RNA sequence: CUCGAUGUCGGCUCGUCGCAUCCUGGGGCUGGAGCAGGUCCCAAGGGUUGGGCUGUUCGCCCAUUAAAGCGGCACGCGAGC
RNA sequence: ACCGCUGAAAGCAUCUAAGCGGGAAACCUUCUCCAAGAUCAGGUUUCUCACCCACUUGGUGGGAUAAGGCCCCCCGCAGA
């Protein structure tokens, strides 16, 4: 995961889901898999 | 027993009970009548104000004692200020006969 | 002058609080009021009226689930470090009566009468209290009026 | 307050009743008849109840 | 169960082992003198056993102790120590009036031996804590062997608790673990123990089977 | 339009609300369930199942979707099987169903006997293909990912215990 | 604040705490073939050496090392040197 | 931290909302040591138990001792 506290989608497959406190994204391809804070 | 109202304060006295009440204008012997706020016969209590303006406690002023020597010594701090003055509150003793 | 507090003048009844489903704050406030003796009009902050309070079923006393895993009970030992953090979750699956007793003691005043008073509160996890020698009458909680 | 809550009324409403009824007792003697006479105090509480308006509107 | 026994230590030796090595060994007379008085996990919630060991005259012991030896049915013993057993009672492993011997430790079975140390006296912070105490020559005025400092100035305007300071060391019960018994003399009592047992020679020592295998 | 599925049942065995908990027996073993109080679950008078609760407050909806697919889990797991087909990919595995249980080996010493819990079953078809089954779909999936998560994803060749594949990634190589 | 005194640097001795982790522990990503490597996440329990030049912290270097942390506490510590 | 299953809202997809699982030298355990002044001052067991005076009978003081311990003395690889 790349953790930067200002999270956006990268490609046209990232889903800005929310998951138990941290607001992560998932494009189902762990190229970034980034997550907020 | 009745809650006599005297001196801006109120007291709870039945018949024959001494009370250190304020400096009522009076002497020894000559009685004096004092209003009530609430007079009680155990289960018959009086509450309605016009029913209490009739009920008058009465007792014999006697003794005209003084209170105890209340020593004031005001003193602030480095200010360097003392002010010492005392006080005997004038009182009177009372019996209750109503 | 008062007539309420004197020698041998205060009465000693007993109380059983079933901490069945109640929440911890209401439970502890209720037990604390019974323990100090403010439920009594013959009250004074110098004397110890009040009733021996027993708290039973304190094993299942309600706390927010989101608090059984967050709210912590620290207790320092003087030694550097030695801060013994501990949530009420493990503290509950170890000593729920210690949790309850802690809350109650925290709601009492902070003085020596606080000690003489808290020596009157028993708390047990199961339903089964041993102080049945008396006639411990169940006191359950009731918001009043207004 | 303790004797009031023994009579299921709170101190606030007790005072508001003893005011609206008007029995010019004061907290000192009110507490004395509270201690010695639960009877006279419960008469006072019924006085206060009978002198509360209706509700929390007015 | 954790097979333990009492005993005193008679001193050290060296014994040569199978492979022609040396065994700097301690001799512990755990001899067949250890009797019991069970401790139920129901009356008092232990599941422990009361091992006795010693030889004293009746005249030497006071009435409570001899009463406990009589109620157990045994003739008194200078020591009377206790050993935890388990989450279980099992009602057949021991008995009140039983007899033990060093024979349970079966020549290789690692023991862990516990006992009070030799008092190293009122020992200062270098016999007690290993302080690389301040220098000895380069001007050090008087502070060779002396502690040094105890904390900092104004926020801990106080010495923290548990500060390493001078004080009476020694005598504290210590447990030296995993001492592989080299031999067992059930024919005159002793139990050899490849290692260094804590305590004065001729002092109480509880030889418990290990926990670490 | 989540609320357009009340549960049917082929075998129709034990499908009735014994006090806000459901259970189903039949061709498979049985199961329980502890559904939240603000759910309503009822039966249908031909033997089917129905579910709702007339509160509309944004937890009704979450519990709606879940509760429904979880009771489906129950009944269409007892009657209809629950089983997942996991194909070994790569080199070197040939099964020993010892007792009823699986022993893995790929790419290191010490073949690993994967514990045989209560209420599963291990199945194999080849050296490089097996599958699991049970009654509880969550049980099935959790053990099926216990079997996966073995020799973690590597894209450079692929040594994947997969779920009949499902598109493992690929290399960048050398 | 302290001037009718709060003894200043470095070293030593003794610490102690923080996490902004050098190592050891678990991980995600990698333009990560393997070795590794580089970056981000969690993690403070331990550990974090010896010398040469310098009053020197600062450094530079030698030989290592798992690694040879960065800080706080009156730039911790002189009624301890 | 991260990983994961079941799974909606939001006919899907999601580790999350209900649920469950993995998960580290870090936390409680496990171990070694102190420890009931833990005043919440614990427990199992054993031992001794009239024991004589005076009052205001009594309690209340006294005295006598039980069991026990101490002080003396001979010591210690225990110790200022």
């Amino acid at each position: 995961v790349k953790v930067n506290p200002s999270v956006k989608p990268i490609c046209d497959k990232c889903r800005l889901i929310r998951r138990h406190g941290r607001v992560m994204v998932i494009c189902s391809d762990p190229r970034h898999k980034q997550r907020q804070g | 027993y009745a809650i006599v109202k005297t001196g801006g304060k109120q007291y709870k006295v039945a018949v024959g009970d001494v009370v250190k009440v304020e400096k009522l204008e009076s002497e020894q012997g000559e009685k004096v009548s004092l209003p009530v706020a609430l007079v009680v016969d155990g289960a018959t209590v009086t509450t309605d104000a016009k029913a209490l303006a009739k009920v008058a406690v009465t007792g014999e002023v006697l003794g005209h004692t003084k209170g105890p020597k209340i020593r004031i010594h005001k003193f602030k701090n480095k200010t360097g200020y003392h002010k010492r003055q005392g006080h005997r509150q004038q009182l009177t003793v009372l019996k209750v006969t109503g | 002058p008062t007539y309420a507090p004197k020698a041998g003048d205060t009465t000693r009844s007993w109380y059983v609080i079933d901490a069945t489903d109640v929440v911890l704050g209401r439970l502890a406030v209720a037990a604390a009021n019974l323990l100090r003796g403010k439920h009594k009009p013959t009250f004074a902050p110098n004397v110890d009226g009040g009733d021996f309070v027993i708290v039973i079923n304190a094993d299942k006393v309600a706390i927010s689930g989101d608090k059984l895993q967050h709210k912590m009970v620290y207790r320092h030992s003087g030694y550097p470090g030695g801060l013994h953090k501990r949530t009420i979750g493990e503290l509950m699956q170890r000593h729920p009566d210690r949790v309850v007793e802690k809350a109650i003691l925290g709601m009492l005043p902070k003085n020596r009468l606080s000690r003489q008073i808290q020596r009157k509160l028993r708390v047990y996890a199961g339903p089964e209290h041993p102080h049945s020698a008396q006639q411990p009458v169940p006191y359950e909680l009731k918001q009043v009026a207004q | 307050n303790a004797a009031a809550r023994l009579n299921d009324i709170t101190y606030n409403r007790l005072i508001q009743g003893l005011k609206a009824a008007g029995v010019e007792v004061d907290r000192k003697n009110l507490a004395d008849i509270a201690i010695s006479d639960p009877a006279a105090f419960t008469a006072l509480v019924d006085v206060a109840r009978a002198a509360l308006p209706e509700d929390v509107n007015a | 169960a954790r097979k333990g026994i009492l005993g005193t230590k008679l001193g050290m030796t060296q014994v040569f082992d199978e492979s022609n090595r040396v065994v700097p060994v301690t001799v512990v007379k755990a001899g067949p003198n250890v009797v019991t008085r069970i401790r139920t996990p129901e009356r008092d919630g232990y599941s422990a056993v009361q091992l006795a060991y010693g030889e004293i005259s009746p005249r030497k012991v006071n009435k409570p102790l001899t009463g406990q030896y009589t109620a157990a049915g045994v003739n008194p013993r200078r020591y009377l120590a206790e050993l935890r057993l388990d989450d279980s009672d099992a009602a057949t492993e021991y008995q009140v009036g039983q007899e033990l011997t060093a024979e349970i430790f079966a020549d290789g079975s690692y023991v862990d031996v516990t006992g009070t140390s030799k008092g190293k006296g009122f020992a200062g912070t270098m016999k007690r804590h290993g302080f690389r105490g301040q220098g000895a020559s380069h001007g050090a005025q008087a502070v060779h062997r002396r502690p040094g400092s105890i904390g900092g100035c104004a926020t801990p305007a106080r010495v923290f608790k548990g500060t390493r300071m001078a004080g009476r060391m020694g005598n504290d019960r210590v447990t030296v673990l995993n001492l592989l018994v080299h031999k067992v003399d059930a024919e005159n009592g002793v139990l050899l123990i490849k290692g260094a047992v804590p305590g004065r020679t001729g002092g109480l020592v509880m030889v418990r089977s290990a926990i670490k295998r | 339009r989540i609320g357009k599925q009340p549960i049917p049942v082929p075998a129709g065995v034990d499908v009735t609300i014994e006090g806000q908990s459901i259970s189903v027996k039949g061709p498979k073993g049985t199961l329980g369930l502890t559904v939240a109080e603000p759910i309503k679950v009822a039966r249908n008078d031909d033997g089917a199942i129905v579910v709702t609760r007339p509160d509309d407050e944004r937890r009704n909806r979450s519990l709606h979707g879940l509760s429904r697919t979880l009771v489906s889990n129950l009944v269409t797991g007892v009657t209809q099987g629950y089983t997942t087909k996991m194909e070994i990919f790569g080199v070197g595995y040939r099964v020993q169903l010892k007792g009823s249980n699986l022993e893995f080996a790929l790419g290191y010493s010490h073949p690993v006997v994967i514990e045989a819990p209560e209420g599963i079953t291990f199945a194999v078809q080849a050296p490089t293909k097996f599958t699991v089954s049970g009654i509880d779909k969550q049980k099935v999936g959790q053990i099926a990912a216990n079997i996966r998560r073995l020799r973690r994803p590597d894209p450079y060749k692929g040594k994947g215990v997969r779920y009949e594949g499902e598109q493992i990634r690929r290399k960048v190589g050398k």
